[PDB]
C-alpha cells in the first residue's frame, strides 16, 4: 500500500494511525496543504497535507 | 580523489569541461532549502533567505538544497564530487524551511530576489499540485527578464492519461524536468504529461550534503539541477545567448527516449546543445 485516498477528509490523527498500521516504519511529516515542497523521493516518507482544521486535504502517498 | 557522478557524465558535461567551459561567470540561483556554504566542495557566491524563521540562507537545515547545489556546481578539485558547472556563481536563495516546505509567497519572493540580482539561471527542485496567478506571474517575469528557469517536473508518477506535472514546472515559461536512471529508463515516480519537457538523471545521484558529507538522493529534484547546470555550461560557452536560445538548444538536442508523455523530448545532451547547429542524437 503506497496511497491512502480513503483518508482524505479524515483527521490527521486517524490518518497517522492508519498509515502506521500499514507502514509501521513510516516517517510522517505534517505540512499545510497549498505549500510548495522539495521534490526528492523518499520511500520511507509519507507527507500529510492538512487544511486549517487539521483534516487531510490531499491523498497521502509514500514519497 | 574527486569522483564524477554518473549523471554528470551521462548528460555529456565532461565534453564541455574538456573544451574549457565550466560555467564561469554564470549566476545560478538554487531556490531551495538553503546551501551549506561551509562545505569544502561548494563555493557559495551569495544569496538571501525568504523564510521568516530561518534567516540564514547559508545554513541548510534540511539537506536538500545542498545536494541540489552540488549537482549544479560542486567544485572541480581533488575531493568529493564534480558538479555539472563547477565554476558557476552559486546563490543560496532559501525559500524552504527545515521541513522541506515553503509558502507560495516565499517562493515568489525568492524568484523576485533572483530577478533583482541578475541571476542567469534559476533552479527550482520543488513543486506543488496547484498553481497561483502570482506564482505564474513571477516565473513569467523572470523569463521575460532573460532568466533560464528550470524546475523538477514532480514525483507524482502516472495517473492514467492525466498530467501529473506539478507547479511551477507545469507553466509553459518553465522548463519541466523528469527523471531517468543510468539506463535512460524513466524513474517510476517521475511525473508525466504534455508539460514534461526534458529528462535528466534522477536516480541514485551522489552529491554534497551538509556537514561535509556526500550521499545518493533520488527525485526529479535531482534531475532539475543537471539541466540548470547544463544551462550554465551553455552560457559560459555562448555568453550572449538568450534564455530562449539556451532553452531551445537543450530541447533541440536531446537524445529521444520513449513517448513524449513519459519522456518529454528525451535526455539532455549538453555537448550537442552547446554546438551552433542543433539536432537530436
Ligand atoms: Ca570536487
Ligand atoms: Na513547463
Amino acid at each position: 500500500k503506497t496511497e491512502w485516498p480513503e483518508l482524505v477528509g479524515k483527521s490527521v490523527e486517524e490518518a497517522k494511525k492508519v498509515i502506521l498500521q500499514d507502514k509501521p516504519a513510516a516517517q510522517i511529516i505534517v505540512l499545510p496543504v497549498g505549500t510548495i515542497v522539495t521534490m526528492e523521493a523518499r520511500i520511507d516518507r509519507v507527507r500529510l497535507f492538512v487544511d486549517r482544521l487539521d483534516n487531510i486535504a490531499q491523498v497521502p502517498r509514500v514519497g | 580523489a574527486q569522483s564524477v557522478p554518473y549523471g554528470v557524465s551521462q548528460i555529456k558535461a565532461p565534453a564541455l569541461h574538456s573544451q574549457g567551459y565550466t560555467g564561469s561567470n554564470v549566476k545560478v540561483a538554487v531556490i531551495d532549502s538553503g546551501i551549506d556554504s561551509s562545505h569544502p566542495d561548494l563555493k557559495v557566491a551569495g544569496g538571501a533567505s525568504m523564510v521568516p524563521s530561518e534567516t540564514n540562507p547559508f545554513q541548510d537545515n534540511n539537506s536538500h538544497g545542498t545536494h541540489v547545489a552540488g549537482t549544479v556546481a560542486a567544485l572541480n578539485n581533488s575531493i568529493g564530487v564534480l558538479g555539472v558547472a563547477p565554476s558557476a556563481s552559486l546563490y543560496a536563495v532559501k525559500v524552504l524551511g527545515a521541513d522541506g516546505s515553503g509558502q507560495y509567497s516565499w517562493i515568489i519572493n525568492g524568484i523576485e530576489w533572483a530577478i533583482a540580482n541578475n541571476m542567469d539561471v534559476i533552479n527550482m527542485s520543488l513543486g506543488g499540485p496547484s498553481g497561483s496567478a502570482a506564482l505564474k506571474a513571477a516565473v513569467d517575469k523572470a523569463v521575460a527578464s532573460g532568466v533560464v528557469v528550470v524546475a523538477a517536473a514532480g514525483n507524482e508518477g502516472t495517473s492514467g492519461s492525466s498530467s501529473t506535472v506539478g507547479y511551477p514546472g507545469k507553466y509553459p515559461s518553465v522548463i519541466a524536468v523528469g527523471a531517468v536512471d543510468s539506463s535512460n529508463q524513466r524513474a517510476s515516480f517521475s511525473s508525466v504529461g504534455p508539460e514534461l519537457d526534458v529528462m535528466a538523471p534522477g536516480v541514485s545521484i551522489q552529491s554534497t550534503l551538509p556537514g561535509n558529507k556526500y550521499g545518493a538522493y533520488n527525485g526529479t529534484s535531482m534531475a532539475s539541477p543537471h539541466v540548470a547546470g547544463a544551462a550554465a555550461l551553455i552560457l559560459s560557452k555562448h555568453p550572449n545567448w538568450t534564455n530562449t536560445q539556451v532553452r531551445s538548444s537543450l530541447e533541440n538536442t536531446t537524445t529521444k527516449l520513449g513517448d513524449s508523455f513519459y519522456y518529454g523530448k528525451g535526455l539532455i545532451n549538453v555537448q550537442a546543445a552547446a554546438q551552433h547547429h542543433h539536432h537530436h542524437h
